[PDB]
RNA sequence: GUGAACAGCCUCUAGUUGAUAGAAUAAUGUAGAUAAGGGAAGUCGGCAAAAUAGAUCCGUAACUUCGGGAUAAGGAUUGGC
RNA sequence: UUCAAAUGAGAACUUUGAAGACUGAAGUGGGGAAAGGUUCCACGUCAACAGCAGUUGGACGUGGGUUAGUCGAUCCUAAGA
């Protein structure tokens, strides 16, 4: 019915290396996660935390992984990050950002 | 250009204008007239089942019904609405003869155009009562 | 070198039509040296033969 | 004598009038004559990139200006029978209009 | 930058023919990732130091067969119809010597 | 045809075997006159005829 | 998908990109179009083209083996929201 | 139809990649019957042939490949012989 389901992120590997910001990437989420149809509903309804490694969101209203993925794939094509990025499910319903794959220069 | 244009607006197919429909709505008499007409040999329906707005005969007050139940006569209508636009508007766009074009639109304005509304709407509940 | 041999084996390798796989204009002769299914497979695994997506034809408008 | 620089080429006027199937190709010969006339060079090289630019809408839908980056470079390989050659890039630019011919800085 | 940004989409992309290459299947190059990292102002310390410990890691060493069959080839005479070292030749093999 | 009989397949064995250029030490004989095969036969030349 | 529709047109899966090429754009051709005013004066002959066309509604003669003729003829209309 | 690379003495015509198109499921898709008989596939390879070309080929040279108690024939009868 309303049972709250919990979403993970981990963005550690993009932030060690220096080209993501998961405050800004937490802060993005709240502005732009729709309820009943419209951004700025999420009162008592979506929570969005980030301690610097991991964002956690704990939704009760309608909120998919797929979802998720399709609004940090916006952030990350925002931010220009998209060619070089990726956001990628480890088990149900906990997601990492990796970076897709790349040679040495030499 | 095209052969669709060429063909509908040939000089011998030809329709009749919509200052000379506007000057024919706008005295009774005119209506009358076109509401009363002879019985000619050479027009659909006997020269009867004539729509002034159109300028058209039908060959049956069924289908001079249909006509005016339809979007083409309502776009005649919709069009013969405000200014007829005769040459004195292009003459006074250009910036010649300013006031006559002036005294014009104040006289459509003033005595001709309620007459002429009036006559439509005597027209109109005229031809849904026959009809 | 001549890789249609590599190209239709792959085809079959992967279960596409031959219009759907990319072979790496790069690594030419590690292709051209594939002559079985075992080892287009091989290539396949470590990413010189990609599967490419369907042409897509959305509903949308429909 | 290595040089890089940035044309406007207006191929509306050289496609004026050329049969439908063939605007492209004309198109592509036209550039490459371009190239040789700037550049003084007979080995003129188009980028993929810049073909696809031309061929972007068809057949028959090439565009009236394109923005191209021409580098006259050395022919490293002994048995060409030229030193030097031509390579054309596309340049993807907000519009093609109002841009004159300018020099490139290589670095 | 924005207009230019479309201009440059529309070149890349050419979907109503075919789809685009899967990034994750594909592979780039670190020199690319130095560069477009630089144009959005990112530190590339980090990744320097990833490139670097990975190109120390792939260290190219030299063995025997580098040694000994490094330049030569052949060590086989080479049949004039293609043959494996036991199948039958129909046209040749009744005729021993190249001169004949 | 795929589905043939064991008559038909018998002489397209022994077309098939038949069908080879000389030897190339038949040349090499004393007072050799054949110098090729008159009788080759190829499948989209001559037909067998059953 | 459109549409009454295995029609025509566009697309996905799959499959092709084969048929000597390049350069110019004279006359005459082959194939396809447009044309002021008039409207068969052309020609042995309206040959050929043009015009008509789907669907809804109104309406439909002589003759007739009463079953037809008939989509007779002749009219009004059609989009989007 | 176009671009770059590879191969090669030599590339409009071969291979890969990049593009533009087409068949549009009554197909230029996927299988079979008659007929053909190795044309299938691999390696080598260009004298002749592919009305231009050719490094390519259904071409030339050398080999590999067709596995049934259940799929067919075989059995039954039809017109008939
Ligand atoms: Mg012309
Ligand atoms: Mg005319
Ligand atoms: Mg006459
Ligand atoms: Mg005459
Ligand atoms: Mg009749
Ligand atoms: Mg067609
Ligand atoms: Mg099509
Ligand atoms: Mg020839
Ligand atoms: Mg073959
Ligand atoms: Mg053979
Ligand atoms: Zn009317």
């Amino acid at each position: 019915q309303k049972i709250a389901k919990t979403f993970t992120v981990d963005v550690s590997s993009p932030t060690e290396n220096g080209v993501f910001d998961p405050a800004s990437y937490a802060k993005y989420l709240i502005d732009h996660i729709k309820v009943e149809g419209a951004v700025g509903n999420l009162g008592n309804a979506v929570t969005v935390t980030e301690d610097g490694t991991v964002v956690t969101v704990v939704s009760t209203a309608k909120f998919s992984g797929k979802y998720l993925k399709y609004l940090t794939k916006k952030y990350l094509k925002k931010n220009q990050l998209r060619d070089w990025i990726r956001f990628v499910s480890t088990k149900t319903n906990e997601y990492r950002l990796a970076f897709y794959q790349v040679t040495p220069e030499e | 250009m095209g052969r669709y244009s060429v063909k509908r607006y040939k000089t011998k197919r030809r329709t009749r204008d919509l200052d000379l429909i506007y000057n024919d709505l706008s005295t009774k008499e005119s209506v009358q007239k076109l509401l009363n007409q002879p019985l000619d040999e050479t027009k659909p329906g006997l020269g009867q089942h004539y729509c002034i707005h159109c300028a058209k005969y039908m060959e049956t007050a069924i289908a001079l019904k249909t006509h005016l139940k339809g979007k083409v006569h309502k776009r005649r209508v919709k069009e013969l609405r405000g200014v007829p636009y005769t040459q004195e508007v292009s003459d006074a766009a250009a910036g010649y003869n300013l006031n006559k074009f002036l005294n014009r639109v104040q006289e459509i304005t003033q005595s001709v155009g309620p007459e002429k509304e009036s006559n439509e709407a005597l027209l109109k509940e005229h031809l849904d009562s026959t009809l | 070198a001549n890789l249609r041999t590599q190209k239709r084996l792959a085809a079959s390798v992967v279960g596409v039509g031959k219009r759907k796989v990319w072979l790496d204009p790069n690594e030419t002769s590690e292709i051209a040296q594939a002559n079985s299914r075992n080892a287009i497979r091989k290539l396949v695994k470590n990413g010189t033969i990609v599967k490419k997506a369907v042409t897509v034809h959305s509903k949308s408008r429909t | 004598d290595v040089v890089t620089r940035e044309y406007t080429i207006n191929l509306h006027k050289r496609l004026h009038g050329v049969s439908f199937k063939k605007r492209a190709p004309r198109a592509v010969k036209e550039i490459k004559k371009f190239a040789k006339l700037h550049m003084g060079t007979d080995d003129v090289r188009l980028a993929p990139e810049l073909n696809q630019a031309i061929w972007k809408r068809g057949v028959k839908g090439v565009e009236y200006r394109l923005r191209l980056r021409i580098s006259r470079k050395r022919n490293e390989e002994e048995d060409a029978k030229n030193p030097l050659f031509s390579y054309v890039e596309p340049v993807l630019v907000a519009s093609a209009k109002g841009l004159q011919t300018v020099v490139v800085e290589e670095d | 930058r924005q207009k230019t940004m479309i201009a440059e989409a529309r070149n890349r992309k050419s979907l109503k023919n075919k789809a685009i290459m899967p990034r994750s299947k594909l592979t780039k190059s670190f020199g690319k990732m130095e560069e477009h990292m630089s144009t959005l102002g990112h530190d590339m310390s980090a990744l320097q130091d990833k490139q670097n410990r990975a190109a120390r890691k792939n260290r190219y060493v030299e063995r025997g067969s580098d040694v000994v069959f490094g330049d030569q080839d052949a060590l086989t005479a080479s049949t004039e119809n293609g043959v494996k070292l036991r199948q039958t030749d129909r046209l040749l093999d009744g005729v021993a010597d190249g001169s004949m | 045809a795929a589905q043939k009989s064991f008559r038909i397949k018998q002489k397209m064995a022994k077309a098939k075997k038949q069908n080879r250029p000389l030897p190339q030490w038949i040349r090499l004989r004393t007072n050799n006159t054949i110098r090729y095969n008159a009788k080759r036969r190829n499948w989209r030349r001559t037909k067998m005829n059953i």
